[PDB]
This record gives structure tokens, C-alpha cells and sequence, in this order.
């Protein structure tokens, strides 16, 4: 993983989200959650830099995206074998960010980019229904 | 529904769906209390149907009614399902449909909806806006239920009016006991009445929320005796076990609290970001407690405590813009943590370090509470500091903080007495020789001098000689910052005295006194007094300029004071001392700080006063150094100065020729430094000028793009790697490297036309990367006014971003780079994705007023009627305008409805639009902006924000025109309609108030900037008969003085001889802008009906 | 009566200040340097008519206020200032002759 | 005054400023109390008296709650007076009930009882 | 001037502020009196120490309005701040030294 150079806080969070793109079960994310918490608590000047960089487009902010991803992951962990272990790790990582002003009011859930492009490919209403059903 | 005929399916489905939604809204009955899954399924069905184009084409509003639905019930159901944004959208749709239906035949709509459907529109809107969490929107919800005690209490809690909330909670008994007692406890806690709260809780001993507040008070007051687990109960148990050294229970309780808080948060629907903040604050507090757990577990060392305090300070810096309601519990927990650690130390060496850490934390808490206009908490923190940090030396920073706290409470006598006692003790103890106490001594002297100047309790001579000059003389990053602050304070006081002495010399009283003696020892006495006054004025000027120069050297926080420094230098050009100190120490100022004033500094240069201390020589040296350090920011301005009269040369006064000679000299110097870059920039400017002069009337009707003729030199230019794209904004670099910047590569062959009288040309410039930028090349037009107006807009944007309240709301002014090239030639950035509001609204082919409401009057009819009624009296104008407005309804609310189908995105874009309108209106009023017609305002399709263009008319020069402009800004019916159902109420009014407050707090900076701009010789801003005729198809010194006085009155709030608050001034501006009486008298080309 | 008189006086003073303002002089001078002249004449006549109407309403309500009671006898100064400045206005003189002569005489003593 | 006051305190043990403040407080003239100034104004009791003179009952209540070195009877009397003068009748009654767990204390209790029409207490 | 004097000055200035319109009307009536020669002339100036009228009257009226509103040196001031400015200007030894000897500033 650490080939071609080390990772910064922004790169670590991007890697965490990219891994989070596909998640079979919430319990498999415990070690990644612990590593993310350690990285967040180790570097906060880089967190200030990230917040400053995301000022221009607060909607695409990395920190609010990470927070909503963690919240969705905790939602998916309800009523499972590793419910409390995942919840503790999520709370541990959310304690690092704290109540930062994200300059957003609307939570934007992650949406697949390929799905939207595939929908745009079809120009007929009947074809789109076929694609979605298949 | 797609293949439905005779509307049988439509009627059946509409009836059944309406029955289902009505059944969902009951409360058992025969059919009620349906599961939320079915309600969500039906809401998804409705949302899917809303986004589908109907077979009869039409509009999005038409597409919303696939089925005949009562959207108020659907909105209420969506609100019950925690889908707040779609609930608001459906409520807006229902209101619009009800208005449209009524026109065929909020309070009135609310009572009607209550009469038939049993649901009040105003109450539903209030509930939705409360659930969303936006603070400004709550103000404009309605006025029907303002008298109810619950609404008043919620308003008081929102505004942190804790005394009013406490009084109302005590007074009202009809409120349920649980809510009443919870509010009383919260208000008592927020007022710092900890002992009163404890005794009140003891009295109540004669619901889970009561125990929750009990535990919160117990852990906040460190009682340690009051004994599913809740949050504050877990925190109290963890603190008790931490004191008892039971680490296992401590960690177990913290883990349980983490799990419970995260589970409670994730159980919610997670619609708005504002619902996440309290959970984040609680999790941060738990994390900090767990962090100190290990520090308590092992041996305590000074390095570990310093590191944990540094971590706390960094993570608090992360929370700079957070609300006080989220920062305060964390600070309280930190204070309790430090107090417990100090209690359980039993080691004198570490106890002193813990005491220092606690003192620093409490000073920071006092500062934070003062920044939020809170007064009880700073006093409590100072009391705690006194309790722990018992003082006998009598000199400390926390005493200065106590003086600041007392000043914040309007008790100026106590603060001044404390600060003077500190000053005398510092003077007696040592002659400012202790390195630790130098900063405190300087800060105390500076603050006391400023306070005495503010309260007018001491004469200027005593204040200058005893406090400010002494503070400068007393005075390593902290020392540098203190030096900068002291220099700024001394410069400001000297400038104030110099301005007072100059105002007296220029006043009418002085001239009357002089003329009285005009009609023998009296003349000698007058001459002596005049000489003494001139000497004092020169001394104050020299001191102010020197201290401004010193302030600019030692810091960067006060950079905007370069405007005042340059104004002082320019006005007193003939003074040798000012020129001498600008030559000696002024040149040591970093060059990038002069960039905002580059236009004025370049326009002021000449070749008349040449000498060792001559003004022109020093100015030329400064300009040369600035251009050498930042060639990308200044070369275009200097070259445009040199190429003022190159248009006629390319096609086929003493001040002007001196300016041209100076520009040529600077160009020669830069070319001697960088020849290739200068040559390439000159070639690019020549190509741009030649392109502008090209006739375009041949392809006037063409709109598909025109190939640039091969004879144009612009096509030949290729791979200019030493030239950056002129229309692209460049970040200022303190270092002069500028290694990685996008450079011009080529120009696309095709060019388009944007319309208008002069037919400007749009061209595409592909840079070093694949991206290309569209540029608008304008000929036979002056863009320097636009450039300076954009400079003003950038300064105002800096002011708005600096202030916390305007930074949180993202209040900004949209700007575009303008690069003037000659007297009548220039190039400016073309905004991408922006369409004029007039093009969207009153287009003849596919305008919004035609697609929606096709039975109303056309824009042509309205324009014809308003032009016909031009010659008649005011009564006829008013009657015709009212008749037109009756038959021309606003349509602009559909822009965001049709461009953004997602309710959350739609809400965000509408809020951005409202904030942009408020900021632009306030900023334009402050600058006296005019000619704000429909074609001069653009709206970005992606962001739904407004961009103001064509900045030629400003400083209230439109009121001198025939048919004068009688509105501060454009607030017509379409603009207000775009804001939503609430209109100007709510978000718009509060954003206007915030912007006006920021303008008021920075009146001196704005006044200095405008004074520098207006007195620029090349800035043509005064209205002339030729420009007046074109717009609608020395006296300069006194005009500028009158304009500056009017601007100062605007900034101070003086309207027609009466001083007004920010809210009152905003209320006056809004009512003047929306008044149909003023709108009827306006020019028909302004299109007030739109 | 006092409230109505005060509001009318405020409006009249606003129109007088605008007429005496430097912005009005600048607009007139700029126009000097032909439908614009006709529009300016119409606007000036309308402004003068509004000023006269506001002055008449203010004077009438001041006179009515002085008749009703003695709590606001200090406004005779404002009433007489309005009368003296607009001495050529026939309506003000008529109002002073008809209802101004029904005011008690002792209220005019301070500015005798 | 300050130099004279400190010299007099050094020689005869009497502070001129404090004596003047006591005399002016005994006289009763309101505007005269602002003439006396010095380092004694920062004492909590002087600030509380100034607050009560100006009827700034919120500041007086906050200061009475915050300061603990003040004698208990004076603290309780000031707290009760500030609570009553702010209209917080219910809060005052619950505070008095909590205090159950001095002749001035029962005097204030009787005043609150007759003001609040609490006829049950005897 | 730190006791009764300052508070009485504040009360009187507050009364003057609350009745700015009344005082302005009274002074407007007085200043336009044809027989009231309030303006200064060189004869009176020489005797004291051994149209333009409309402009000076308007300037005096606007200065009085500024005083009544509280605007000093272009800055709006509270009653206490204005009284503080007036007292410190009156007791200023520099202004007293610059005054005419017949005024007897030392007395
Ligand atoms: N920065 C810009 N971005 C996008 N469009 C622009 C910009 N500046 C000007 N335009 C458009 O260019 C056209 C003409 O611009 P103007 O500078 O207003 O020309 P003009 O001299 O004002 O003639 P007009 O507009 O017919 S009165 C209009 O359609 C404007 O909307
Ligand atoms: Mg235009
Ligand atoms: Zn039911």
C-alpha cells in the first residue's frame, strides 16, 4: 500500500473512503477505523489545511463526507454480531473531528458515478426501466 | 398514466392517493396509524412522478401534478417522515397551486388551509424550518403565533437572551412542568448562577430530563456527592471514578457513553448537518476525557501536560467558527479536568505547571465567551483564576483579561482603574527590562491609551506622551506582534490628530475668523497661530506616516492600512520628511502589500519632481521594485498606461505625456530585466487591440460562431510560455518564483458575439493544460472603471471573509477579472454558466413569463404602456404601473425549481441565491451602485448566484440622471419571488443586517479605500451630459468631498439627519426599494415590473 | 392632531431639504449643459405641490392641536416658524386668519 | 485624595477616601456616591452596592452568586432582594424552600410569603 | 467635577437631547429675528478685547443640531462621553493658557 511514497492525512482519508466504496459487512472495517482514528489524532494541522482547502466548495468537503460515511457505516452495523465494536470505533474517530463548522446544511449521500452515466446513456424511457430492473 | 385516456386512471389514482394521504394524517380510527414504510413508499412514488415530463409537455410545475394531489397533506406527511427539504418544497408547491387556483376565480393562506384541510401553512412552515436548523429562516416563518409563550421562549433561547427566557419561564404556568423546569435550569446554568441553580435543585426535591440536568449540574459544579445510563450521568460517574483512581470503571463508562451517543445519532434520519453538531461535541468531550485518563494513570510530567495543552489548543483552533453552544461544554469539561488534576497532584513542582495551564485555559475561556457577547462566564472564569492564582506581585496577563472583561460590561471606570494600577505597578517594579513582562507592559499601555482616547477622559497630549508613545518605546513572534499593534495604535492616534487639525483648517469657522480680520497686532497673532497650527499638523503627519510604515514592516494582519499610508503620502507629496521616510524605510516594506493600490500608484507617477527626495523619483523606484518582484500582477497595468493611445496607431496634456514617459521608463527597466516576457506581453496586447478594432457588423445576425480572419495577428501567436492568461486570477506569491503557472498556448479559430450596440467578441484561450478560458474582448469602451470597481469588490470580500458572522454565511461578492488595455480597449473574463436574468425572465421566444402564465400581459405590452405613460403626471404613472403589475406576475421562483430537482440541492441553491442578493444589494448601496437593470445582472446556472456587471455608474451618479433612480438597489417582485414564500423576511433581512454591521465596523478602512479611489486622476466617475444622454435613449474637489461625506453618513448610519441602527437602516432600504411609488417613477428601460 | 402635524412637518421638511440639497443643484446644473426639460418641469411642479400640501396639513393640524389642550403649547414656535417662512402662501394665511385667531392669546406670549 | 488617604492611613490609621465614602453613604444623596473613587471600587461589596444603587439587579444577582467570601447573611439577603426585584417569584419560592435544608432571613421569607399570597405557611 | 457636577451635567445633556426638535425650532425662530444682531462684527471684536447671513445662520443651526444629537468631530457620542469631552476640554490647561488675559483663566 505504502509504495511510491507515504500518505498524508488527506490521502489516508481518501484511501479510507475508496475502501469504503465496497463494504460487505461493517465489522470488517474495524482495523481501518482504528488506523483512521490514529491518523486523525496524530495530525491536526493537516486537518486545518484540509478545512482551508475545502472552503471554496464546502459541499464537496472531505471532512463532512467522512462524517456522513461513518454515520452510514454505523447505521449498517445495527443488529449484527459486531455492533458495539464498530460503534465504539466510529465514536472514537468522530471524537477527533468534533463539531467543526462544515458550511453545509444538506447532507449529500454518496451516489455511484457509473450508474448516473449508464442512465444518461439511454435516451428512451423504456430502456432505462430495463437497465434498472436488470 | 402514460397511456391514460379520458383521465379515468388519473382521477381514480388521484382520489385513492389523496385518501391514503388523508388517512395517514389522522390522530383509534378505522384506518390510521399506518407504518412509516408505506408512507415512505408513497412519498417515493410522488417524488418519482414529480420528476417526469408529462405527455402534454408544459413546465415542471405542470409536471408536478401527474395526479390531482393536495400537496399540503403530502408535505405534512413528509415532515412526519423526517424528510424536511421535500416537505418544504411540497409546501411551496401547494402554496403556489392555491394562489394560481384563487387567481382563476401567508396568514390568509394559513387560515384557509386550516379551514378546509385542517392544517395551518404557517405552522407547518415553522415546524419544517425548526427541523432544518437554519438560524436565519426561523425569523421569517410567520407572525400568527408570536404571542404564544412557547414561541417567545424559543426565540429567546435562539438569541441567547437568557434573562428574558428565565423571566418568561418563571412567569408562564400553562407550560408543562417538565419543559418549564428544564428551561429554568438551562437558563440558570447559562447565566453562571451555579449556586442559585444548586439551591433551586435542592428545593425541587420536595422525569429522566430532571435527573439529566441534576447530573450535568453535579459534574459542572464538582459536587461529587449527588449519587439505561444517560450521557451526563456517564460523564459524572467517569469523573468520580477518575478521582477515585478506578480506571476500569472510567474506561467502561466512557465506552458505554460513546456507544450510546453513536447509536442515538444513527437512529435518526440524518437529513441536515445541523443535527450532528451536539453529538460531535459530546464525542469530542468523551475523547478528551479518555485522553487524560492515561495521563492520570501514570506519573505526571511537565512535557506531557504541555503536549496535551498544545493538542487542546490546536483542536480548539479547529473549532474557530463553531457555535458557542457546542464549544462551551468542552471548555467546561476541560476546566473541571484541570481542577481535578490540580486537586490530586500532591507535588509543588507540578502544581505550579498545572496552575499555569489552568490560568491559560481560563483566560482563553474568558476571551471566547467575550467574543460571543457573553458577560457572566468571563466574570466566573476571572473569579476562578483569583481563587487559584492568588496574586501578590500584582502584574499578570489575566489581570489584563479581567480589565477587558470589565470593559466589555460597560463598566469603564473599573477597567480603567485596574489598567492604570497595573501600569503604575509595572513602572515601579522595573524599567521594562524583564523579557517576560515587556509584552504585558506594552499591551497595558496601548489598551489604556486606546480606552482613554475612546472615552475622551484625557487630552490628546497626555494620551500620546504617557501611553502610546511609551508603549512603542517599551517594545520573538509575540514581541513582533506587540510591536505591530503598538505602531498601529500610535499611527491611528497621530492620524486622528492630523485629521482634526486639517478639518479645522478647512472648516468654514476658520475661514470666517480669517475674513473677520480681513476687513495691527491681531494680524501678527493670527500669523503666529497659523504657523503654530501648520507646524503641529506637519508633526502629526510625520509621526503618523512613520508609525504606519513601522506597522507595515512588523506584521501582515493590518495590511489594508497601506491605503491610508498611501493617501497620506499622495496628499502631502511636497513634504520632504514624508518622502524621505518613504524612501528610507518605506522601501523596506514587502512589495506584495502595494498590489491592491497598483492602479492608483501607477496613475500618480510622473516625471516632474525629479530629485533625491523628489516624489516622482521615489514613486518610480517603488513601482519598478513592485514590477520586478511581481511581474504578473503589474506588467499589464503599466503597459496599458503606456498603450493609452495605441488604438489609432495600430488601426492606421502634460500630465498624460509625463505618465506615458514614466510608464515607458518602467517598461524599459523591466525589459532590461526580462526582455522575452515583455516582448511577448506587448505582442499579446497588440493582438488583442487589433482584434477589438475589427469590424463585426457583417456577422451581427450570426450566432453560430465566426472564424477569425487569417490577417489577424492573434491567430499567429502560439506557445507564449512567458505569459500567463491575463483574464485568469493569480494568487499572490510572497516569493518571486511563480514557477508553476498556466501559460497561453493558442487561440481557437472561431469567435462568437455576445450582442449589444458595440458587438463585443468572445474568444477561447487554451492554456498550457487542456482547459480553455472564454474571454470577452471589448472595443470602444472603458474598462478601467470596471477594474477599480472589481478592486473595491475584492476589498469588500476580504472584509466580509475576515468577519466571523459573514464568513459563516459565506457572504461574498462575485467578481470577474478585468484587464484594460487602452483608453477605449480592454479584455475581461467571461463568466461561464451564467445567463442574464432578463434573458431568462422576459425573453420573447422562451421566456419564463411566457412558458408560465401565458395569459398575462407580454413584456412588450408592459414596456409599451410604461413608455406611453412617460409624459403624463405621477398619478397616471402610478395607476398604469399598478395595472401592469396586476397583469404581470412574478415567475422567477421556478428557476431553482426547474434547474435543481433534488429538494436538498434546491434548498441550498435558493439559500445561496438569497444570500447573494442580500450581499450584493448592501454592497451596491454602500457604493451607490446604479444602472442595475435586468441585462446588467447575471445568475450562475450551477450555483444560482448573481453576478453584477457593467459597473460604470456608481457613487449615486444615477440620481443626477434625468428620471433619477430612486431605489438603493434592485428589489423588484421577481427578485423577492426568487427568495421563496417568505420573501424579503427571514434570511434576506438578517443577511442584509449582517453585511451592514460588517460595513459599519469597518467604516474607516472603506473610507480610506474610497478616498484613494475617487482622487485617482484617471478614474472617471462623475456623471456628464453625454453619458447621461447615452444611458437613457474646482467643482470636482467639492463634488468628491460631498460624495465622501455621503458615504461616511451611510457607513455611520445617519439617514436624513437621524442616526439609525443597523436593523432600522436595513428596514428603510428595503421599504424604499420595494415601494411601488418609487418604482413607477423609474425609467421604463429599468423594467421595474419585472 | 399633534402626531399628524408632526408627520406632515417631517415630510414637508424632507421635501424642503431635498430642494435645498446640493444633489438637486447638481442635477439642475447637469440638465443645463428637449423632453428632459419638460420632464424636469413636471417633476418640479409635482414636488412643489406636494410640499405645499404637506405644509398646509402640518399648519392645520398644529392649529387644531393648540386648540384642544395645553400639554403641547410649546409647538407654537414651530407653527409660527412655518407661518413666517411661508408668509406668501395664501392657504396658511387663511388658516391663521380663521382658526389661528381662535387660539388663546397667552400661548403666543413666549415669542411676542 | 488617594495620596492624602494613604498618608492618613499611614499616620492615624484612617483612610480619608473610605471615611468620605461612609459619610456620603450615610447622607443619602445619590449623585454624591460617584465622587468617591480609588482602589476600593474593585471590592465585591462596593460593586454590589453600586449595582443595587443603579437597580442593575441582574449584575447584582450574578455577583452575589459568584462571590463566596461575603458573609452568608448579606449574600442571602442580596440574592433574595435581586430575585424579587426581577419578578422571579417562583424561583424565589423554590430557592427559599431549598435554603431550608437569622431575623433578616425570616423577614425576607415573610415578605415573599405575603407578596406571593402563600397563605399556607405560618 | 467627579461627583454631583458630572451627573448633573449628564442629566441636563440628556434633557437637551430628548428635546432636540423643540430647541431647534426655538433657536430657528430666534435666529431669523430681523432685529436680533447675534452675528459678530469687527467693531464688537475690537471692543471686546482692548446672502452670507443665511449661510452663517444655517451653519449655526446645523452645528446646534449636531450638539443636540451628540455628534462631536464627526463621531456620535453618548451623553456621558460628550460630558467627558466637554469637561476635559474646559479644564485643559493648554486651552486656558491660549485664552485672552482679560478672561482670567488663572482665576
Ligand atoms: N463578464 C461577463 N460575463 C458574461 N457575459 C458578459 C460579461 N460582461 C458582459 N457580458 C454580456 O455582454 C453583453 C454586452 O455587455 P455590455 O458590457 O453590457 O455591453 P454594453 O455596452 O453595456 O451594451 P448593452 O449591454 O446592450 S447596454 C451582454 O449580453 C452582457 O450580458
Ligand atoms: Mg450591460
Ligand atoms: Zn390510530
Amino acid at each position: 500500500k505504502y509504495s511510491r511514497g507515504p500518505f498524508s492525512l488527506l490521502e489516508e482519508i481518501n484511501h479510507f473512503l475508496s475502501v469504503s466504496v465496497y463494504d460487505a459487512l461493517p465489522l470488517t472495517r474495524l482495523e481501518g477505523l482504528k488506523d483512521l482514528r490514529r491518523q486523525l489524532e496524530l495530525h491536526k494541522d493537516q486537518m486545518v489545511d484540509i478545512m482551508r482547502a475545502s472552503q471554496d466548495n464546502p459541499q464537496d468537503g472531505i471532512m463532512v463526507k467522512l462524517v456522513v460515511n461513518l454515520l452510514q457505516l454505523s447505521k449498517m452495523a445495527i443488529n449484527h454480531t459486531g455492533e458495539k465494536e464498530v460503534l465504539e470505533a466510529v465514536g472514537s474517530c468522530l471524537g477527533e473531528v468534533g463539531p467543526i463548522d462544515f458550511s453545509t446544511i444538506a447532507i449529500q449521500h454518496s451516489k455511484d458515478a457509473s450508474y448516473t452515466k449508464a442512465l444518461k446513456l439511454f435516451e428512451d424511457k423504456e430502456l432505462q426501466w430495463t437497465f434498472i430492473m436488470l | 398514466l402514460l397511456q391514460d385516456t379520458n383521465e379515468s386512471w388519473r382521477n381514480l389514482l388521484s382520489t385513492h392517493v389523496q385518501g391514503f394521504f388523508t388517512s395517514c394524517l389522522r390522530h383509534h380510527f378505522f384506518r390510521c396509524c399506518l407504518d412509516k414504510k408505506s408512507q415512505r413508499t408513497m412519498l417515493a412514488v410522488v417524488d418519482y412522478m414529480r420528476r417526469q415530463k408529462r405527455p402534454s409537455s408544459g413546465t415542471i410545475f405542470n409536471d408536478a401534478f401527474w395526479l390531482d394531489l393536495n400537496y399540503l397533506e403530502v408535505a405534512k406527511v413528509a415532515q412526519s417522515c423526517a424528510a424536511h427539504f421535500t416537505a418544504l418544497l411540497y409546501a411551496e408547491i401547494y402554496a403556489d397551486k392555491k394562489s394560481m387556483d384563487d387567481q382563476e376565480k401567508i396568514s390568509s393562506l394559513s387560515e384557509k388551509s386550516k379551514e378546509e384541510t385542517g392544517i395551518s401553512l404557517q405552522d407547518l412552515l415553522l415546524e419544517i424550518y425548526r427541523s432544518i436548523g437554519e438560524p436565519d429562516s426561523l425569523y421569517g416563518c410567520g407572525g400568527g403565533k408570536m404571542l404564544q409563550p412557547i414561541t417567545r421562549l424559543r426565540t429567546y433561547e435562539h438569541e441567547a437572551m437568557w434573562g428574558k427566557a428565565l423571566v418568561t419561564y418563571d412567569l408562564e404556568t400553562a407550560i408543562p412542568s417538565s419543559t418549564r423546569q428544564a428551561g429554568i435550569i438551562q437558563a440558570l446554568q447559562n447565566l453562571g448562577l451555579c449556586h442559585i441553580l444548586s439551591v433551586y435543585l435542592k428545593g425541587l426535591d420536595y422525569c429522566p430530563e430532571l435527573e439529566e440536568l441534576h447530573y450535568q449540574a453535579a459534574w459542572r459544579n464538582m459536587q461529587w456527592d449527588h449519587c439505561g445510563t444517560s450521557y451526563h450521568e456517564s460523564l459524572y460517574n467517569a469523573l468520580q471514578s477518575l478521582r477515585d483512581r478506578e480506571f476500569s470503571t472510567f474506561y467502561e463508562s466512557l465506552k458505554y457513553a460513546r456507544v450510546k451517543e453513536v447509536e442515538e445519532m444513527c437512529k435518526r434520519s440524518l437529513e441536515s448537518v445541523y443535527s450532528l453538531y451536539p453529538t460531535l461535541s459530546r464525542l469530542q468531550a468523551i475523547g478528551e476525557l479518555e485522553s487524560i485518563g492515561e495521563l492520570f494513570s501514570r506519573s505526571v510530567t511537565h512535557r506531557q501536560l504541555s503536549e496535551v495543552y498544545i493538542k487542546w489548543q490546536k483542536h480548539s483552533q479547529l473549532l474557530k467558527d463553531s457555535d458557542f453552544s457546542f464549544q462551551e461544554p468542552i471548555m467546561a469539561l476541560r476546566t473541571v479536568i484541570l481542577e481535578i488534576l490540580m486537586e490530586k497532584e500532591m507535588d509543588n513542582s507540578q502544581r505550579e505547571c498545572i496552575k499555569d495551564i489552568l490560568t491559560k485555559h481560563l483566560v482563553e475561556l474568558s476571551i471566547l465567551a467575550r467574543t460571543f457577547k457573553n458577560t457572566q462566564l468571563p466574570e466566573r472564569a476571572i473569579f476562578q483564576i483569583k481563587q487559584y492564582n492568588s496574586v501578590s506581585c500584582g502584574v499578570s496577563e489575566w489581570q489584563l483579561e479581567e480589565a477587558q472583561v470589565f470593559w466589555a460590561k460597560k463598566e469603564q471606570s473599573l477597567a480603567l482603574s485596574i489598567l492604570k494600577q497595573m501600569i503604575k505597578k509595572l513602572d515601579a517594579s522595573c524599567a521594562a527590562n524583564n523579557p517576560s513582562l515587556k509584552l504585558t507592559y506594552t499591551e497595558c499601555l496601548r489598551v489604556c491609551g486606546n480606552w482613554l482616547a475612546e472615552t475622551c477622559l484625557e487630552n490628546p497630549a497626555v494620551i500620546m506622551q504617557t501611553y502610546l508613545e511609551k508603549a512603542v518605546e517599551v517594545a520573538s513572534d509575540e514581541l513582533r506582534n506587540g510591536k505591530m499593534k503598538a505602531f498601529l495604535s500610535l499611527a491611528r492616534f497621530s492620524d486622528t490628530q492630523y485629521q482634526r487639525i486639517e478639518n479645522y483648517m478647512k472648516s468654514s469657522e476658520f475661514e470666517n475668523k480669517q475674513a473677520l480680520l480681513k476687513r495691527q497686532r491681531e494680524l501678527e497673532l493670527d500669523e503666529l497661530a497659523l504657523r503654530a497650527l501648520k507646524e503641529d499638523r506637519k508633526r502629526f503627519l510625520c509621526k503618523a506616516v512613520e508609525n504606519y510604515i513601522n506597522c507595515l514592516l512588523s506584521g501582515e494582519e493590518h495590511d489594508m492600512w497601506v491605503f491610508r499610508l498611501c493617501s497620506l503620502w499622495l496628499e502631502n507629496s511636497g513634504v520632504s520628511e514624508v518622502n524621505g521616510m518613504m524612501k528610507r524605510d518605506g522601501m523596506k516594506i514587502p512589495t506584495y502589500k502595494f498590489l491592491p493600490l497598483m492602479y492608483q500608484l501607477a496613475a500618480r507617477m510622473g516625471t516632474k519632481m525629479m530629485g533625491g527626495l523628489g516624489f516622482h523619483e521615489v514613486l518610480n523606484n517603488l513601482i519598478s521594485r513592485i514590477s520586478m518582484d511581481h511581474p504578473h500582477h503589474t506588467l499589464f497595468i503599466i503597459l496599458a498606461l503606456a498603450n493609452a493611445n495605441r488604438d489609432e496607431f495600430l488601426t492606421k496634456s502634460q500630465l498624460d505625456e509625463d505618465r506615458t514617459e514614466a510608464a515607458n521608463r518602467i517598461i524599459c527597466t523591466i525589459r532590461s530585466r526580462r526582455p522575452q516576457m515583455v516582448r511577448s506581453v506587448e505582442a499579446l496586447c497588440d493582438a488583442y487591440i487589433i482584434l477589438a478594432n475589427l469590424d463585426a457588423t457583417q456577422w451581427k445576425t450570426q450566432r453560430k460562431g465566426i472564424n477569425i480572419p487569417a490577417d489577424q495577428p492573434i491567430t499567429k501567436l502560439k506557445n507564449l510560455e512567458d505569459v500567463v492568461v491575463p483574464t485568469m486570477e493569480i494568487k499572490v506569491d510572497h516569493t518571486g518564483e511563480y514557477g508553476n503557472l498556466v501559460t497561453i498556448q493558442s487561440f481557437k479559430a472561431e469567435f462568437r458575439l455576445a450582442g449589444g450596440v458595440n458587438l463585443p467578441k468572445i474568444i477561447d484561450c487554451v492554456g498550457s493544460d487542456g482547459k480553455e478560458r472564454r474571454q470577452l474582448v471589448k472595443g470602444r469602451d472603458d474598462l478601467r472603471q470596471d477594474a477599480v470597481m472589481q478592486q473595491v469588490f475584492q476589498m469588500c470580500n476580504t472584509l466580509l471573509q475576515r468577519n466571523t458572522e459573514t464568513r459563516k454565511r459565506k457572504l461574498t461578492i462575485c467578481t470577474y477579472k478585468v484587464v484594460p488595455l487602452s483608453q477605449r480597449s480592454g479584455v475581461l473574463e467571461w463568466c461561464t454558466g451564467t445567463v442574464p436574468i432578463g434573458e431568462f425572465l422576459v425573453n420573447n421566444e422562451d421566456g419564463a413569463h411566457k412558458r408560465y402564465r401565458p395569459n398575462d400581459f407580454s413584456a412588450f405590452q408592459c414596456q409599451k404602456k410604461m413608455m406611453e405613460v412617460q409624459k403624463k403626471s405621477f398619478e397616471e404613472k402610478y395607476e398604469v404601473f399598478m395595472d401592469v403589475c396586476q397583469n404581470f406576475q412574478p415567475v422567477f421562483r421556478y428557476f431553482c425549481m426547474e434547474k435543481f430537482l433534488d429538494p436538498a440541492i434546491w434548498f441550498e441553491k435558493r439559500l445561496a441565491y438569497t444570500r447573494s442578493v442580500a450581499t450584493s444589494s448592501i454592497v451596491g448601496y454602500i457604493l451607490g451602485l446604479g444602472d442595475r437593470h435586468v441585462q446588467n445582472i447575471l445568475i450562475n446556472e450551477q450555483s444560482a448566484e448573481l453576478v453584477h456587471i457593467d459597473l460604470g455608474v456608481a457613487f449615486e451618479q444615477g440620481k443626477i440622471l434625468p428620471t433619477p433612480e430612486t431605489v438603493p438597489f434592485r428589489l423588484t417582485r421577481d427578485i423577492v419571488d426568487g427568495m421563496g414564500i417568505t420573501g424579503v423576511e427571514g434570511v434576506f433581512r438578517r443577511c442584509c443586517e449582517k453585511t451592514m454591521e460588517v460595513m459599519r465596523n469597518s467604516q474607516e478602512t472603506l473610507l480610506t479605500i474610497v478616498e484613494v479611489l475617487l482622487y485617482d486622476p484617471l478614474f472617471d466617475w462623475t456623471m456628464n451630459p453625454l453619458k447621461a444622454l447615452y444611458l437613457q435613449q474646482q467643482s470636482f474637489n467639492k463634488v468628491a468631498e460631498r460624495v465622501l461625506m455621503r458615504l461616511q453618513e451611510k457607513l455611520k448610519g445617519v439617514e436624513e439627519g437621524t442616526v439609525l441602527s443597523v436593523g432600522g437602516q436595513v428596514n428603510l432600504l428595503i421599504q424604499q426599494a420595494i415601494d411601488p411609488k418609487n418604482l413607477s417613477r423609474l425609467f421604463p428601460g429599468w423594467k421595474a415590473w419585472v
